[PDB]
């Protein structure tokens, strides 16, 4: 089986810069007959199917912009993206199209770098529908921040709460290159009604004093 | 010594083409591989035409030549052909074993 | 337009069988070879099987041969994939793919998710998440989807008419139950002056629900 | 090593006949089979072609209702059939076929002479044609079918001999010999006819 | 259809000369290729035609260099540098550019030219055997005339059948037969002699 090795596996650029990513095959993909290289480049945005980019190493499909350029021959191939847009945030796969089985590479994930953005923090008490149903969940939204790393701290009446907390980060936004994470504090409805103050504190490198959002009921 | 390798590669590249090609809407001669050349989908009443097959041992000497095959006025291929351009530059002489093998591939 | 729509995914018990279907349109289906390509959660693409237009050429990947069977019904423009003896490592998004010369794989379907697990299908509980009694120019609403299995769920806002400024966080998996939430940021001019509705669909349990975000009493 | 082998053929007026063309030395389904009508001493007429693989035949617009092209793939033989045969059909019918990858007839069969007549094997009624040098003759008429071999004095008279080609229901030819007047009738001159089809042998000495 | 006419119909020669034959089509034979699909065939007496030249000037397998083709558009020519004994026969030109149908030329007999000769005419009454069975046949023998352009004429046109001999191998001449109350019967022969040669019985 033909093995495809893509490097680098991860990559971070600012918007508008030229980027290059490699893709090497364990055996040659050039058919000496037609002198074609049977390599195919794919683009897969988060949450979407893969999209055809380049066929035969260098031939762009219809609709693919001029920014995407494939080159190389034999066993070494390169996909060049000049003037990277925020919408180019995706994972780029190269595929062996020479013989069966058809094999893909691990994929080069293109990440984007932008200016630092502070999180927009909004906390939500458990809804009346959830309390009536018998549950209690406290949700904290940390939207449109950058860099990616961020810590959330839950406190109940001044005491930090750790158990019952589950975090979840978005993929990078394809229009403003920001990140978002959600913090959900799950307690029993009894446990929730025996306390009054609930705060989720977002500490982010954009500040030293955290961003605090609180409510009371 | 074994150039049968190139003829089977040439044929399956043609079969791959037929499996990944949308056929023309209307009346046309179907693309196929007549064990000699890979023919594209050709409009009717049109002399179809492709380059000389690259499995030929004398391919580069005639890499600029072309094969001809007339598509009938009904979507079926006619008998009229012309492989003279892609023939061996020096016909009788050596190249027997493959001139002989290619004569079987008719 | 070339269109490939897969169906048949969902939860399958370990060792069980499941048949996938792929509806094709926009091209002459009886003249094209067909592919199945899988992708495990947050992994690379893996080619599965191939069958020619006349069903006379069939290839299978080594990790699938003997268990899976690819077939087609050209008069009905339907691609099939019969799975047997499924294991957890078969959990993947399954795509059917068409080619376009000079490449074997050009057009991808939206994919259907297949989860191989011993857990049971559970419908979700959906809750509105309105802001508390404390307020800028933009107001963030939420929607909590709790305790469902298996993946996925599709969350939209106002039936898709409101898509900009929407974050759907990936679901976290606790004790064999998924939980996620969705964020939407609208200007204070629209909400609550006009309606904002959260649409949640869980095709595994045939769950379709609409939750309107009402200002807290 | 391409070979196309064809049968002469004798038919009745108003009846149909079918002419064989057996192929050998090549894959028979890989090449079309053409058919050409010819009356030697005149021109050639292309009848039509037949693709052996599927049986698709296209004809010339002068030979459609007359000709029907068939193919027997098991024996690798192509045929070609005329119905309601006339006098205009007494001709040689070749089966031809292009050189591979070409459009020019590089291979031919040796043709089948078709003669249209309702007659059975009739022996010839040969007759003497008696008048420095004198010319004698033998009138070989009313025979069927061809050929007829004519000699003079068992082959001793070879020079000055003119055997004319026959014509048609029955065939009629003439044979002439020129001998000196010093020779005749002092010496004896005899024409020897032989019709192999009817096991016939006739000697007719010419007498003044 | 494309009409192929040749000239001459009978082009004579003898051994060692340079002969040349022309073929002409009603249309141009230059296909969209840029090539021209005119072919030459030689049919020896009693045999099938043999391909001599394809695509105007390309020589077929095992054809001597003496045969050379030329021409373009509508006019084409075939030259035999040195006429041997094997070159005699009927030469056909054929086109495959505009098909169907495949059309051939009228053909041309290549022959030996010698010194012009006069016919030797002879007349023969019916034989007594023919009259015994109830049949009559008067015969004229116009032998060893040359070349073959001869015409018969009878004085008693009805019931006259003619037959011609190919060029005799020995003397390069032509013979011909003509067979068919009244008293005087006559065959009449006019050859390229100013007056007809007359032979008759009473």
């Amino acid at each position: 089986d033909i093995v495809m090795t893509q490097s680098p596996s991860s990559l971070t650029v600012t918007a508008g810069e030229k980027v290059t990513m490699s893709c090497k095959s364990s055996q040659s993909l050039l058919n000496s007959g037609n002198q074609k290289n049977y390599l195919t480049w794919y683009q897969q945005k988060p949450g979407q199917p893969p999209k055809l980019l380049i066929s035969w190493a260098s031939t762009r499909d219809s609709g693919v912009p001029d920014r995407f350029t494939g080159s190389g021959s034999g066993t070494d191939f390169t996909l060049t993206i000049s003037s990277v847009q925020a919408e180019d945030l995706a994972v780029y796969y190269c595929q062996n199209d020479y013989s069966y089985p058809l094999t893909f590479g691990a994929g080069t994930k293109l990440e984007l770098k932008r200016a630092d953005a502070a999180p927009t923090v909004s906390i939500f008490p458990p809804s009346s529908e959830q309390l009536t149903s018998g549950g209690a969940s406290v949700v904290c939204f940390l939207n449109n921040f950058y860099p990616k790393d961020i810590n959330v701290k839950w406190k109940i009446d001044g005491s930090e709460r750790q158990n019952g907390v589950l975090n979840s980060w978005t993929d990078q936004d394809s229009k403003d290159s920001t990140y978002s994470m959600s913090s959900t504090l799950t307690l029993t409805k009894d446990e929730y009604e025996r306390h009054n103050s609930y705060t989720c504190e977002a500490t982010h490198k954009t500040s030293t004093s955290p961003i605090v959002k609180s409510f009371n009921r | 010594g074994e150039l049968y390798q190139r003829w089977e590669h040439y044929g399956q590249e043609c079969q791959k083409m037929l499996e990944t090609t949308e056929p023309p809407s209307g009346l046309a001669c179907n693309g196929s591989f007549d064990m000699y050349a890979c023919w594209n989908y050709t409009a009717a009443n049109t002399t179809a035409r492709v380059s000389c097959p690259w499995y030929l041992p004398w391919f580069r000497q005639v890499s600029a030549g072309f094969v001809f095959r007339q598509c009938g006025s009904d979507g079926q291929w006619g008998s009229w052909r012309d492989h003279t351009q892609c023939e061996n530059p020096e016909k009788n002489g050596a190249f027997q074993d493959q001139t002989l093998i290619l004569e079987r591939l008719q | 337009d070339v269109q490939l729509v897969e169906s048949g995914g969902g939860l399958v018990q370990p060792g069980g069988s499941r048949k996938l279907s792929c509806a094709a349109s926009g091209f002459t289906f009886s003249s094209f070879g067909m592919h199945w390509v899988r992708q495990a959660p947050e992994k690379g693409l893996e080619w599965v099987a191939y069958i020619s237009s006349g069903s006379s050429t069939i290839y299978y990947a080594d990790t699938v041969k003997g268990r899976f069977t690819i077939s087609r019904d050209n008069p009905k423009n339907t691609l099939f994939l019969q799975m047997t003896s499924l294991r957890s490592e078969d959990t993947a998004m399954y795509y059917c793919a068409r080619g376009k010369y000079p490449t074997w794989i050009a057009y991808w379907g939206q994919g259907t998710l297949v989860t191989v697990s011993a857990a049971k299908t559970t419908p979700p509980s959906v809750y509105p998440l309105a802001p508390g009694s404390a307020a800028n120019s933009m107001v963030t609403l939420g929607c909590l989807v709790k305790g469902y299995f298996p993946e996925p769920v599709t969350v939209t806002w106002n039936s898709g008419s409101l898509s900009s400024g929407v974050h759907t966080f990936p679901a976290v998996l606790q004790s064999d139950l998924y939980t996620l939430s969705s964020s939407v940021t609208v200007p204070s001019s629209t909400w609550p002056s006009e309606t904002v509705t959260c649409n949640v669909a869980h095709p595994a349990s045939s769950t379709k629900v609409d939750k309107k975000i009402v200002p807290r009493d």
